[PDB]
């Protein structure tokens, strides 16, 4: 082991699963469930067969409010979905009985696709998933109905949209959690450009699972970005463990103690007390009627503070059953805890900064929107290196219906397909079990 | 090789220009020195400039393709890559732009040929360019009224002729003399004055132009009437269309 | 009757158009030209004032060894030297682009749902009218909430405003008509009913930001500027907190969820934001052009007005400046909208189609393509052969390739009622032309035409697309003159023949049916002539804030 | 096997190595050497330690002609390269003795880096290679010299340039064959955005190896793009085999027969005769003194034609020992062969079209450049789906020094590092051996 830290791991009911698991057993670089989740998300595609069919019969292709009169094609795609799916699968697979999946959902209206891993072994990135899926379904549809050469280009437009005139697949009737590589704010950002509402929908609004999936994606991106290399690696691992994996049951217990009557401030008080009890911080000196706390372990203080931040979001936005205040929680949890202690806030001010901008851009004319449309690649919310967006996911999971741009509005296709995958839907269970499994080889 | 479909004289002339076994008719004599003057890349008696050392002195890696492909002499010597460029009148010049590029890459080694509507160019190693250029200038590739050697300011392929039957030239590099019936090249191809002009001889007469031309026109032989040539073009269109859709 | 280009040829030259010989070299060089003479003198004045040499006829080679021609703007009786059709010298052309660039379409459907479902307030035609009065104060750059705001000068931004439209005739009539694009008044009966059925009960804003801002900034400014002032006007008109959580829903709706950009952003090698010419698909360009709603009994006129719109925008401004610059590409474009040449070839093709098949009644097949595109290509090329003056006029092979293939492609699409077989006809035309004259265009002209046949019906990722969805960023099309505007024409052609009210986006079609625009999109070629004559008055000038 | 085709495989001296190998044994999806090459290129980084040192000592950081007076730092990086490289390796690796490499070159002036494969298993794309490498070297340099907190940001600028103010690593002193994901013309394009000069430099101007590496990268991209899915797969595999792997010795034998005196036209004549001899084409009908050829196998005709195209480039540009005419060969080989036969040219006109634009944009004012600066992602040369760029690589390999923007000018850092790797430098034998290894699994 590179790091001596060990954590106790729990289930999503707060029961002990495994004790004294080495920190690195939770690393994206070591944990086989995190690998499975990331590879799964890279290769999974949602296909809207009903959408393709409707686009063709109306000639409404190529983006919002677009239509080409005279190009209508009336094809019974949903009625022949089994045959179309099987033909597509033959083209998508590399070999028979490899890890390709093409599975119908919604009475043939939707398909879940997992493009085989072998295609990504010899790919630079992840776009093979939508591109291989798209052409396999275009070809399968053409062959199913003997669509003429003259009309086949409409099938292509119905599946993939205005691409390549548009850079994006504008008006496409397929969807992925990931977005195109050109939209990255920086190299290494792809696992950050996943809408909060997609994560929340996929995890069926289970608060801890949403927080876990978001933390997994965010902190795994921090490795791809190089941010979790060398001096910073332990900070990121501890953040993942304590903020997103409920290490030592700290998030869960803070919520338990503050859920009935608590506030952001009462969560802070309990977290500072716990950090002192555990030896993470100590009184460095006294000013007049004011204790100045210090630490010799900034990464662990940061992780404790991050756990409290998640619990504060769960308590504050959970009490409102309204997500909007998460921007406020992310700001004032951090502002309050600095002046409570004399120690730096989560991510050394970057969560607070992210929260200032996020507050502005979710309560102003200038851009942004509701909490659910943000993501780690969004210019407003990219600044903290993994410690802010998972709280937004938790808050949206707790929202009882105050949002216009809800996961039901933005993420229905993704929900239907991606929530089928056990490891996507309940990642906390799989990552904890995998950590336990490899605990003795770290 | 069969080169080009069709049963018109135009089609046969296109085949003849392409076919390295077809000995081009020599129409005029132009000395080696006057080719160098027309080209305008170096002075007569000036040793060939060099863009790199001779191949023997720049130590190429061991390579079966290099061993099997004989360099042209100007490559062996490290000559500059230089050009000669022609404009061909749509009023029945014997050669025309795609005819030239197609023919050049059948007949000549080591050739960079480019086709445009108003200009056609070959770039190759300088001493080889000189040999190619002698052929391009002395034979039926060239007529001194309906073709022009032009490295810039090429306007004219689509213009009406002047009263002498000469193609337009913004820079008037080729001058028809009514008193001799011959054309004189008074400038090199980039437009600089020659101290001693070059005799290009007599223009071809109109019937001979029509006999030798590779352009189809309603007042000559029309493309639409060469139905076998049209058939092959349409065939290619259809087969490209099919292949792009599904090549299975 | 005479071929339609014969008058222009007679005006341009001393000789009759069939004559094969002329006179050169004795015309006075540049001194033959009023416009070149103006330029020589202006260059001297410029150099004297600034102390640096500038325009000088003695540099390089000497213009005007041949006749420097006037051009007839097609469908007009206006003859001008080509320099007057350069976009730099033609304020009408600049304003055409500014009027597109500064326009965005923004829904009110999500916005009204936020008001009703989240804020719990009613939306009525009266609240909409109050909102529109508010946003027509705010949009040009004026305040509605804060104290001590400083504002844009109203006279500098007089061209900026907001209108709405809806398919619901009763709602439309209950909103103050100053703010409404009246679909029933602007479109003939059949087209109006098509367009209203597409829009239905939806309500859409057409927002035009100030030309002076668009010129100072870029196309990607437009939807942002729009959204800020929509946002302020929603706050003022519906009386919510001036910045609460719901404010963000209006921002996201106006900036993303119900915005229609004129152009989508471009990839890095040709990096640009939204509402730049390269992002405007051919079907949108055809729908921006308003010929369809005034010339609806003449599909040739409609299609060739779209070609004029696109040849100018795409070749002169986009390829000739955004993507290159300098002297640029005036005559690569003017070939498609002068001397009634493309008009002659396309009316020929339309008559061939009507005689042989009937409009929109031909099989949508390769056989139809081979028939029509071959016949029309041979007609067009014959004209250059029969009329040496025509060939000297359209002196560049690229110009001729574009014009002949445009007629061939449009004619094929008139017959099939399908733009994709029209496109196949365009490529076949190129191939035939190349073999007929043993030349086609400039060095790089037929990259897309050689790739063309195979990619017409392809379905592969970056190959397959209906023509209406293609545009200047379709990979094969991203570089070269003499195609893009003509493709917009081919996109229009089957829809014009069918009588369709729009080609690709009915909201875009309605959005330019507006007499408060500066450029007259119903008569694009008429406007180019007006600008050539220095008679067009653009928006965006700074005279009010500069010395007299 | 999905396809019944078999090919004979040869070495770059024209000797038979393997007989009747199933076509799919050469597939990027199946062939383990192609996988190794692609993964290798994804994870390899060139580090210019001398360049970092000089940038620091002059404060010339952040791009061309940039300098910050007063920021100079005089650090003996090259003199301490062993220690710095070892420290960087400790941060770049995931575990001791995994497949991480950090190897010094040029007396410590350069380093070859291969970032461990495990980092890419849990990454969306490939940017971890430069980003992990960069921060490891920044941290190692700071630690080597105890660079102060106040000065360390200069080390960062010297390594990675103006990023993130610039989207690219503008002024960086590291280099990769791949370029950033934002610069892709389309999703799936990343293996196409590799400069021809980089391929030529890496293969030490060995013509057949340059062609092979280029064809491997191009056709592998065609799989990632979805172009080689379903109906088109066999066409792409046969192209890879006959154009880039000298299948059946066809390229080699055409060059042998035409190398002494031949032209583009004479290569065409020999290829058509060979296609007829082998039954790939036959006379379909007769016009007047003109035979019209047909084929029942467009993909195999295309592949034969593609082999002739490569041979024609080698003969024409080889005779000139000057690359510029490759644009002309790519155009007129295809133009001529259509009117010679009545069959479609390579890639059904798309090589000819690419060649038209490429000719223009290598002989005009408007853009482009010499052949060596193009690539499959370039707007001029993206249009053919793998059949043009490998000829450009062959032509630049044969150039004797006619280019200003030569591989020596553009690709020196890449050459020094990437040519060390046997499989990059000499890919053909590795791909042939790997095909032999798996032949009985197809
Ligand atoms: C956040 C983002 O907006 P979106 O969330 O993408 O709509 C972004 N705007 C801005 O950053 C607005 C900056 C100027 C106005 C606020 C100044 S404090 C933009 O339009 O690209
Ligand atoms: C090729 C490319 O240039 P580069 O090779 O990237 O310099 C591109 N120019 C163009 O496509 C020029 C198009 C307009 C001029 C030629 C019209 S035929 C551009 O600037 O992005
Ligand atoms: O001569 S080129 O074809 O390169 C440019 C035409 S503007
Ligand atoms: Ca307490
Ligand atoms: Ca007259
Ligand atoms: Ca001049
Ligand atoms: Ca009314
Ligand atoms: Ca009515
Ligand atoms: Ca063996
Ligand atoms: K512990
Ligand atoms: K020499
Ligand atoms: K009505």
């Amino acid at each position: 082991a590179k790091f001596e830290d060990k954590v106790d791991l729990y289930d999503d009911r707060g029961n002990l699963v495994e004790e004294q698991v080495p920190l690195e057993a939770l690393s994206p670089l070591r944990n086989p469930a995190i690998k499975s989740i990331v590879q799964g998300i890279k290769r999974t595609v949602a296909v809207n067969l009903e959408g393709i069919e409707n686009a063709l019969k109306t000639a409404k292709v190529g983006g919002p409010a677009c239509k080409i009169m005279g190009r209508e094609l009336d094809l019974d795609i949903v009625g022949n979905a089994e045959s179309i799916a099987a033909a597509a699968k033959e083209m998508i697979q590399v070999t028979e009985d490899d890890d390709t999946k093409v599975e119908l959902l919604g009475g043939g209206k939707r398909a879940l696709v997992q493009v085989p891993s072998a295609r990504f072994d010899v790919a630079a990135e992840y776009s093979a998933a939508p591109l291989v899926t798209a052409t396999a379904f275009v070809q399968a549809i053409i062959n199913e109905f003997d669509v003429s050469m003259y009309d086949a280009n409409m099938v292509k437009a119905a599946v993939l949209g205005r691409y390549p005139q548009s850079v994006e697949y504008m008006g496409a009737n397929i969807a992925t959690m990931l977005d195109i590589p050109q939209k990255l704010e920086g190299p290494g950002y792809a696992l950050r450009n996943i809408m909060v509402n997609h994560v929340v929908a996929t995890t069926l609004k289970n608060t801890l699972q949403a927080a876990a999936l978001s933390t997994i994606l965010e902190q795994t991106a921090m490795f791809e970005m190089g941010d979790a290399v060398g001096a910073f690696e332990r900070m990121h691992l501890l953040g993942l463990a304590y903020q997103g994996m409920n290490a030592d049951n700290l998030v869960f217990d803070l919520v338990k103690a503050n859920g009935k009557e608590g506030t952001v401030g009462s969560v802070i008080a309990d977290l500072v007390e716990r950090a002192l009890e555990d030896g993470v911080i100590k009184v460095e000196k006294e000013l007049t009627d004011y204790k100045v706390y210090g630490t010799d372990d900034l990464a662990m203080w940061n992780a404790y503070a991050a756990a409290g931040l998640m619990a504060a979001t769960m308590v504050n936005q959970g009490a409102a059953r309204a997500a909007q205040g998460v921007s406020s929680t992310l700001l004032y949890y951090n502002d309050l805890i600095e002046f409570e202690t004399g120690l730096p806030s989560v991510d050394f001010g970057k969560v607070e900064g992210t929260a200032v901008g996020f507050s502005f851009f979710s309560h102003s004319i200038y851009g942004g929107g509701g909490p659910g449309i943000f993501n780690g690649n969004h210019i407003v919310t990219r600044h903290s290196k993994g410690f802010a967006i998972p709280c937004v996911a938790a808050a949206m999971a707790l929202d009882a219906g105050t949002q216009m741009f809800s996961p039901e509005a933005t993420s229905g296709l993704i929900k239907e397909v991606f929530s089928q995958v056990d490891e996507f839907r309940e990642p906390l269970k799989y990552v904890v079990e995998a950590a336990a499994e490899i605990k003795n080889e770290i | 090789a069969q080169y080009y479909p069709g049963t018109s004289k135009v089609a046969q002339n296109r085949r003849n220009f392409c076919n390295p076994e077809y000995e081009l008719e020599k129409l005029r004599e132009i000395s080696d020195e006057d080719v160098v003057k027309i080209l305008g890349h170096r002075a007569p008696g000036e040793e060939y400039p060099s863009v790199h050392p001779p191949l023997e002195e720049m130590d190429e890696p061991e390579d079966a393709i290099r061993e099997m492909v004989e360099p042209i002499d100007g490559a062996k010597a490290g000559d500059r890559v230089r050009y000669i460029q022609f404009t061909d009148s749509m009023y029945f010049a014997p050669a025309q732009p795609y005819v030239r590029s197609r023919a050049y890459l059948c007949r000549y080694r080591g050739a960079d040929a480019g086709t445009l509507s108003g200009r056609q160019i070959i770039e190759t190693r300088e001493r080889d360019l000189e040999k190619v250029s002698k052929e391009l200038l002395e034979t039926e590739f060239f007529d001194p009224a309906r073709s022009g050697v032009r490295g810039k300011s090429v306007h004219g392929h689509s213009l009406r002729l002047d009263e002498d039957g000469m193609m337009f030239d913004m820079l008037r590099r080729q001058i028809y003399n009514k008193d001799t019936g011959k054309v004189e090249m008074v400038k090199n191809q980039i437009g600089d004055e020659l101290d001693e002009p070059v005799d290009l001889g007599e223009p071809l007469d109109e019937e001979t132009l029509m006999d030798k031309t590779t352009i189809y026109r309603v007042d000559g032989e029309a493309y639409r009437d060469d139905v076998e040539a049209v058939e092959i073009m349409q065939r290619i269109h259809v087969l490209r269309s099919q292949g792009g859709y599904n090549p299975e | 009757a005479d071929k339609l280009f014969i008058n222009a040829l007679k005006k341009k030259f001393e000789e009759s158009p069939e004559e094969k010989k002329t006179t050169f070299y004795t015309l006075g060089g540049w001194k033959q030209s009023e416009r070149k003479t103006e330029f020589v003198n202006a260059g001297k004045e410029v150099a004297e004032k600034r102390g640096i040499p500038q325009y000088n006829p003695d540099i390089g080679t000497p213009l005007g060894q041949r006749v420097l021609m006037p051009y007839q703007v097609s469908t007009t009786d206006t003859y001008v030297e080509g320099d007057d059709l350069h976009f730099v010298n033609n304020a009408a052309m600049q304003q055409l682009w500014d009027d597109i660039r500064r326009t965005v379409i923004v829904g009110l459907n999500h916005a009204h749902a936020v008001i009703e479902k989240r804020l719990g307030k009613e939306v009525t035609p009266e609240t909409i009218t109050h909102y529109l009065e508010t946003v027509n104060h705010a949009m040009p750059g004026a305040a509605v909430v804060q104290e001590h705001m400083v504002e844009t000068h109203p006279a500098l931004v007089a061209d900026s405003y907001v209108k709405v439209f809806t398919g619901n005739d009763e709602i439309a009539d209950e909103i103050d008509p100053a703010f409404v694009i009246d679909i029933n008044k602007q479109f003939p009966e059949d087209q109006a009913e098509t367009l209203k059925a597409e829009v239905g009960d939806g309500i859409w804003q057409v927002v035009r930001i100030p030309t002076i801002v668009s010129r100072t900034c870029d196309g990607a400014t437009t939807s942002r500027w729009s959204a800020m002032q929509i946002g302020m006007s929603m706050i003022s008109a519906y009386k919510q907190a001036a910045g609460e959580a719901a404010t963000g829903d209006f921002a996201y709706a106006a900036k993303h969820a119900e915005v229609i950009h004129m152009g989508t952003y471009l990839p890095v090698r040709r990096a640009r934001g939204e509402n730049e010419p390269g992002g405007v698909p051919f079907g949108y360009l055809a729908d921006i052009c308003q010929s369809s709603r005034v010339n609806y009994d003449d599909p040739v006129r409609v299609s060739l007005d779209v070609v004029a719109t696109g040849a100018m925008l795409y070749d002169q401004i986009w390829l000739g400046s955004y993507m290159s610059g300098g002297v640029g590409f005036t005559q690569y474009a003017t070939a498609a909208y002068t001397d009634n040449i493309l008009d002659d070839f396309t009316y020929f093709g339309k008559e061939y189609v009507e005689d042989k098949y009937g409009l929109c009644e031909a099989p949508n097949t390769m056989d139809t393509v081979l028939d029509i595109a071959t016949e029309v290509t041979f007609y067009g090329l014959e004209q250059y052969e029969e009329y040496p003056a025509l060939l000297e006029d359209q002196f560049g092979g690229s110009q001729r390739a574009a014009v002949v293939a445009a007629a061939a492609g449009c004619s094929t699409a008139f017959a099939t009622g399908n733009a994709q077989t029209g496109l196949s006809g365009w490529y076949l035309s190129m191939y035939l032309h190349k073999e007929q004259h043993s030349r086609l265009g400039f060095y790089g002209y037929d990259l897309q035409d050689q790739c063309g046949a195979s990619n017409v019906f392809s379905i592969r990722g970056d190959e397959g697309l209906p023509l209406e969805l293609r545009g200047p960023n379709y990979p094969n099309y991203a570089m070269n003159v003499g195609h893009q505007g003509e493709y917009a024409g081919i996109s229009q052609a089957p829809h014009a023949a069918r009588g369709d009210a729009f080609v690709f986006n009915p909201l875009v079609k309605i959005a330019f049916a507006d007499d408060n625009l500066v450029f007259d999109f119903t008569n694009v070629r008429g406007e180019f002539a007006k600008g050539a004559l220095r008679e067009f008055e653009p928006a965006g000038e700074r005279a009010l804030i500069t010395p007299a």
